[PDB]
């Protein structure tokens, strides 16, 4: 249970830089 | 229903267990907070 | 004073020994790691708060 | 058109959200296995 | 006039530059993610629609005279958008009515010529297909009208707006339905028009039309599309079933669609309080208590708001109608100061035993009380009064004596102490067991939660949940 | 000078609020209201405390010579620019500012300290200046505003220990750091007791450790604070001179259970004609109660009431409404019991007490991260 | 197969190993070591190395005739 | 007929007409703030009050659904009590009111007692029951953790 509680907040992380990366990189292309 | 049938004849939210729990001592550690390293 | 593992009682004047278990120790620091986890989340809070 | 055409049209949606839904699912996958083959050819 | 004359000219463009950009960038984008991004189930423009909630209530109200807003709405609805060169005179005129903003005068339209403007959407080829697009161009007839809060003699007009965006339901259920899932955006825009529509039919008497209208409206759901539009109806359905005072209730137990699986933490926050009100008047409580509970923390995440004033007042009614004792300021706000006064006192009299001073101050302040909606505690209320004393003696006392827990209780007499000692058990306050060999009420001790199967018990669901979150990462995140 | 001002607004603090108390209050007010010429803090006094005396004539006399031997000089300064310096010279603002605080008010304190703020850019004058500060947040007792200009002063000011600002750093354990937020910052901050001297500017050291004898005992129950308060050397000489300290912690560690009502009320009597009378024990005496409780149902699993009435104090019908009070909401583990005349008590386990705490920061998180799913991804 | 790319990397090494001592790095995958042959040199790194293990001027392998980092 | 919840539902409709004025409905509800601590056969000692006629019909049914869960808590934990006791308290001495407690239940009048019989349970346990399905869940939570997602 410990396990599974910082592998979600991990797996959390990369949703952000994600995002972040994501619409970040295309507001100054357009 | 049932009887319980018998034969014989301020504003304190748990902080009343903090404040009735509070009533003597600290008035002067209310702004007695700060004065401590140079002797002690 | 912690000098002997006993316990007493007074309505029976009997003395009770028993002896110490070391394994309060797993669940210890599996709690101190959430506290770890309560900040990282934290941390990313403002960061998705900061910018989408 | 109710009795005759609706049963088709109706049946079209989601025969297209589907296929709406699993082209991002496909992609997702296809830049994935980009990911490792661009890996391993390194 | 030299005081007020030079005060004219910064007022208007201010709204003339941001909120002439934001829906034209809004228009634009959702637009483009109308006719491209086939999966538009979740625009970024549903964040924009967020925004809309919190933007036209605060950004502009009146239609800014000095000719400032007065001329958005004959520019944004002369919209027919042709084709790309009879678009790009459009994406000009974008620019061109901005000069007869500011260096002419704007069409006024007083309340009133919006419902006529609405042929410029049928006017030399225009669109039908951009049921989104002339969507908001529905509410936009609301949008300074029913947000400058007039609720005057254009509430028929706010009506009539209505019936023509009801109209476009029937333009979503009959014209061209073609799989671009756009009801869940009109549903946000029948919820939006339905929060004032609500107010409406709070200004007038009931709502039987749109019960027939609204049982209909849900009927589509489930079947063509599910997400957040059966949802935010079902408050709509609840909050007036709950408003009139009829039995009510158990059609909405037996109302099988409770479960929409979310509504993005704001909609089912409140739905598990309006349905905790429902389970706390047939006399469930810790059923009741824990959703209360579950409510209240869910989406607190503003100051004050006016709904989390009354989460926070009902959720230690129930408990105490239990009798644990709870009170109130911990979380204080400065709309609450005035609203916490009468309920302050409402739960001292609890703890203590005296009785004529609850029934003092029920006397002084019942008009607040009858004014919050919780006229039925004091036919239960006087039930806990006992309650809470017993319990907590049976709390303090692990073997209590029948012919000692009255005394302490003013009392008088060992009978009237088991006259509080044969329900609790049964309304499941202690644990305790009674002997008729020696009347003591003597309770025990659990220990056998880690030693016998709780902890992974409860363990299964939390795993489960949090290979969720990982489950909704890894599916959300390629998208570049 | 400034530095026994301590007395006046201490005094101050200790006249009104008791109506009764107020017969040798008035007899040396008279000390602290016509002499020193003390000036503001009696005439706001006006409806507030008595009738009054002629105070007006004789005084604002004094308050207009004292103020034209000084408001000529601060103003002007021009003097030393004769032979042109900086056009300036340093001797006018840093040496009657002082004043300006002593009997001027914070009004000619605040506009006074902080243009000797920007003069000099030293941290020994921002040394001065902000005592000063917090010194006057003492006298006025605006206990919001100086509240700031400490943590501005750890910030910035605060570079280390190494004796220096540590003079008043004596300004960060009995004026700012420990008020209202007190479980734990009188613990972790009062572990030095490290000097004994009364300077000219040290006026209060021997009633200053009956503070810190009084709070010492709160932090740690039995993991060894007997060390730091019986085994210190500088707290025994005290408790060699002062009974009322010895005998009351002679009492608790020695476990004489029936003296403590004695040691309680010598405090309490102690704490009777204190200056301290506007928010009391928020910590103490119930507390210490549950304190002497703590350690007295330790070692003790099956223990009876009949020995109450004498190991700690009489009132058998007493001892039982005040354990009615404290396990019955939330403090106190264990079950006292009727009839058969026993206090029995029930500890956790050493996993049902951890069980119970990892499904509260279980709950905490995941409903955190509930919230943070929605926020990100519509 | 990403597994069994990383083994058949590992013939480079095969134990004619020399010996320097890792100085500096540029950027990714490409850094400065000083050799124990007196020169000093600008090379390549494998990336099957832990990047943990660098920066207290390790001793580290070299190549003898391609002198990269191994 | 056990119908509270219907009870608290029913009074929504009716503020002021339910309490300040109407006696036919301030009655059963002061029957109903009796019937929240302890009067519940205080009840049965404000019998004699019915403004209308007779509604015996309805007391016979309160008559009724008071006395068998009293016979339903004595074969609970209350476990045995003398003659007596069913006497001045329960009510009314001695008519067939005896009649109905030996006949609609047990406790038959032995010498001088009624009498409690066997309530127990054996309380058996396997917890292997759930190792087959405990198993389950295992497989369970190295099946998605492994499965590509």
């Amino acid at each position: 249970y410990l396990a599974s509680l910082i592998r979600s907040v991990v797996a959390l992380h990369n949703l952000i830089n994600n995002k972040i990366a994501n619409r970040d990189a295309e507001k100054k292309e357009g | 229903m049932s009887e319980k049938k018998q034969p014989v004849d301020e504003d304190n939210w748990d902080d009343d267990n903090v404040e009735d729990d509070f009533s003597n001592q600290l008035r002067a550690e209310l702004e007695k907070h700060g004065y401590k390293m140079e002797t002690s | 004073d912690k000098k002997f593992h006993g316990i007493l009682d007074q309505g029976e004047g009997v003395l009770i020994i028993f002896d110490e278990p070391p394994v309060d120790k797993t669940y210890e620091a599996a709690l101190e790691t959430i506290q770890n986890m309560s900040k990282v989340v934290d941390s990313l809070y403002n960061k998705a708060k900061k910018l989408t | 058109g109710s009795g005759l055409r609706q049963y088709y049209l109706s049946k079209i949606e989601e025969l297209q959200l589907i296929v709406n839904d699993k082209s991002q699912n496909l992609r997702r996958l296809q830049a994935q296995r980009n990911e490792l083959n661009a890996k391993v050819r390194l | 006039p030299p005081g007020g004359g030079e005060q004219e000219p910064p007022p208007p463009p201010a709204p003339q530059d941001v909120e002439m950009k934001e829906e034209a960038a809004t228009g634009g984008g959702s637009t483009g993610e109308a006719d491209g991004k086939t999966a538009a189930a979740a625009a970024e423009h549903s964040q924009r629609e967020l925004d809309t909630v919190t933007l036209e209530d605060i950004k502009e109200h009146v239609k800014q005279l000095e000719k400032a807003v007065s001329g958005k709405e004959p520019r944004f609805v002369l919209r027919a958008l042709r084709m790309l060169p009879s678009t790009s005179r459009r994406l000009n005129h974008y620019v061109l009515y901005k000069a007869v903003q500011g260096f002419f005068t704007s069409n006024n339209a007083t309340r009133d010529f919006l419902l006529p403007f609405l042929e410029e959407p049928m006017d030399t080829e225009a669109d039908l297909q951009f049921r989104p697009r002339t969507g908001k161009a529905a509410s936009t007839p609301l949008l300074p009208e029913v947000e400058a809060y007039l609720q005057l003699l254009v509430v028929i007009f706010m009506m009539n707006s209505k019936r023509y965006k009801e109209a476009q339901k029937i333009s979503d259920d009959l014209m061209q339905k073609i799989s671009t899932q756009n009801r869940r955006a009109l549903d946000l825009v029948a919820a939006k028009c339905y929060y004032y529509h609500a107010r409406v039919y709070e200004f007038l008497d009931k709502l039987d039309v749109v019960r027939s209208f609204l049982h209909a409206r849900l009927r589509t759901a489930t079947l063509r599309h599910d997400a957040d539009g059966q949802a935010t109806l079902l408050n709509l359905l609840l909050r007036n079933y709950l408003h009139y005072s009829l039995y009510d209730q158990a059609e909405k137990l037996v109302s099988k669609s409770v479960f929409p699986e979310q509504a993005n933490n704001n909609e089912w926050a409140r739905y598990l309080y309006y349905t905790g009100r429902i389970k706390a008047i047939q006399l469930e409580y810790s059923e009741a208590r824990r959703t209360m509970t579950n409510a209240l923390r869910k989406a607190p995440q503003h100051t004050a708001v006016g709904f989390k004033q009354t989460v926070h007042k009902l959720l230690i009614v129930v408990e105490l109608l239990l009798g644990e004792i709870p009170d109130r300021l911990q979380f204080r706000q400065p709309s609450l100061k005035r609203s916490l006064m009468p309920y302050f006192l409402l739960t001292q009299a609890v703890r203590t035993g005296n009785l004529a001073k609850f029934n003092q101050v029920l006397d002084q302040f019942g008009e607040k009380f009858q004014a919050d909606g919780t006229y039925t505690l004091i036919i239960r209320l006087r039930h806990n009064v006992i309650k809470t004393g017993v319990r907590m003696i049976s709390l303090s006392y692990s073997r209590i004596s029948l012919a000692d827990i009255a005394q302490k209780l003013q009392l008088d007499s060992p009978e009237d102490a088991e006259f509080i000692v044969a329900k609790a058990i049964r309304d499941g306050v202690i644990e305790a067991s009674i002997n008729h060999e020696k009347g003591y009420v003597q309770s025990k001790e659990m220990i056998d939660i880690y030693s016998t199967r709780e902890p992974q018990l409860a363990f299964h669901q939390r795993i489960s949940f949090c290979l969720d979150i990982h489950n909704m990462s890894v599916k959300a995140m390629r998208f570049p | 000078p400034k530095n026994p001002d301590l007395r006046i607004a201490q005094l101050r603090f200790l006249l009104s609020l008791p109506e009764h108390r107020g017969d040798a209050a008035v007899r040396d007010e008279l000390m602290a209201a016509v002499r020193d010429n003390n000036m503001a803090p009696y005439y706001e006094a006006l409806c507030k405390s008595l009738d009054w005396q002629i105070d007006v004539d004789l005084l604002n006399k004094m308050k207009k010579a004292n103020e034209d031997e000084l408001k000529r000089l601060d103003e002007e300064l021009e003097d030393a620019e004769k032979n042109l310096g900086e056009s300036e010279i340093r001797d006018a603002m840093m040496a009657k500012a002082e004043y300006l605080c002593r009997i001027g008010d914070k009004e000619g304190a605040l506009t006074a300290f902080r243009k000797t703020y920007d003069k000099t850019v030293a941290l020994g004058h921002r040394l001065d200046i902000v005592f000063y500060l917090l010194r006057i947040g003492l006298f006025y007792m605006d206990n919001d505003l100086i509240t700031r200009n400490t943590e501005k002063a750890k910030s910035l000011i605060e570079e280390g220990g190494d004796w220096d600002r540590r003079n008043r750093l004596k300004v960060y354990q009995g004026l700012y750091c420990v008020a209202i937020r007190d479980f734990k910052q009188a613990a972790e901050l009062f572990l030095d007791t490290v000097s004994t001297f009364t300077s000219y500017e040290l006026m209060d050291y021997k009633t200053f450790v009956t503070y810190t004898v009084y709070v010492s005992m709160i932090a740690l129950e039995r993991p060894d604070l007997r060390e730091k308060v019986i085994k210190g050397a500088e707290i025994l000489e005290v408790l060699h001179s002062l009974p009322a300290v010895r005998q009351y912690l002679f009492s608790l560690y020695e476990c004489r259970y029936s003296v403590f009502f004695q040691s309680l009320a010598v405090v309490e009597q102690e704490m009777k004609k204190d200056w301290l009378f506007a928010p009391h024990y928020r910590y103490y005496v119930r507390e210490m109660r549950i304190h002497a409780y703590s350690q007295l149902l330790e070692s003790y699993r099956s223990l009876t009431l009949g020995y109450m009435a004498e190991a700690f104090g009489v009132g058998v019908e007493f001892i039982d409404q005040e354990l009615s009070r404290f396990i019955a909401a939330g403090r106190l583990h264990c079950k006292i019991d009727k009839v058969n005349e026993i206090v029995e008590t029930n500890r956790p386990d050493s996993k049902n007490w951890q069980y119970q705490e990892t499904i509260k920061k279980g709950d905490l998180l995941l409903n955190r991260v509930q919230k943070l799913s929605r926020v990100i991804n519509m | 197969e990403f597994l069994h790319a990383q083994e058949e990397v590992k013939r480079i090494q095969s134990i004619p190993l020399v010996i320097g001592q890792f100085l500096e790095a540029v950027d990714q995958n490409t850094a400065i070591v000083g050799s124990t042959t007196g020169s000093n040199y600008y090379v390549r790194i494998l990336s099957t190395i832990d990047r943990e293990l660098l920066k207290p001027n390790a001793s580290v392998a070299l190549h003898k005739h391609s002198n990269a980092l191994v | 007929q056990n119908r509270v919840a219907e009870f608290h539902t029913e009074l929504e409709r009716l503020p002021a007409k339910d309490i300040q004025t109407n006696v036919y409905i301030k009655h059963p509800v002061s029957l109903e703030q009796y019937l929240m601590e302890g009067s519940y056969n205080k009840v049965f000692l404000a019998k004699g009050n019915i403004p209308a006629e007779s509604y015996t019909f309805f007391i016979d049914i309160l008559l009724d659904t008071i006395r068998d869960e009293i016979a339903g808590c004595i074969e609970k934990a209350y476990e045995k009590i003398l003659f007596t006791e069913a006497t001045r308290i329960l009510f009314f001495n001695t008519p067939k009111k005896m009649t109905d407690y030996a006949k609609k239940r047990g406790w038959v009048l032995g010498p001088n007692n009624y009498y409690s019989f066997a309530s127990q349970q054996q309380k058996p346990e396997d917890t292997t029951i759930p190792s087959t399905e405990l198993a389950k869940q295992v497989i369970e939570y190295a099946r998605q953790l492994e499965m590509i997602v």
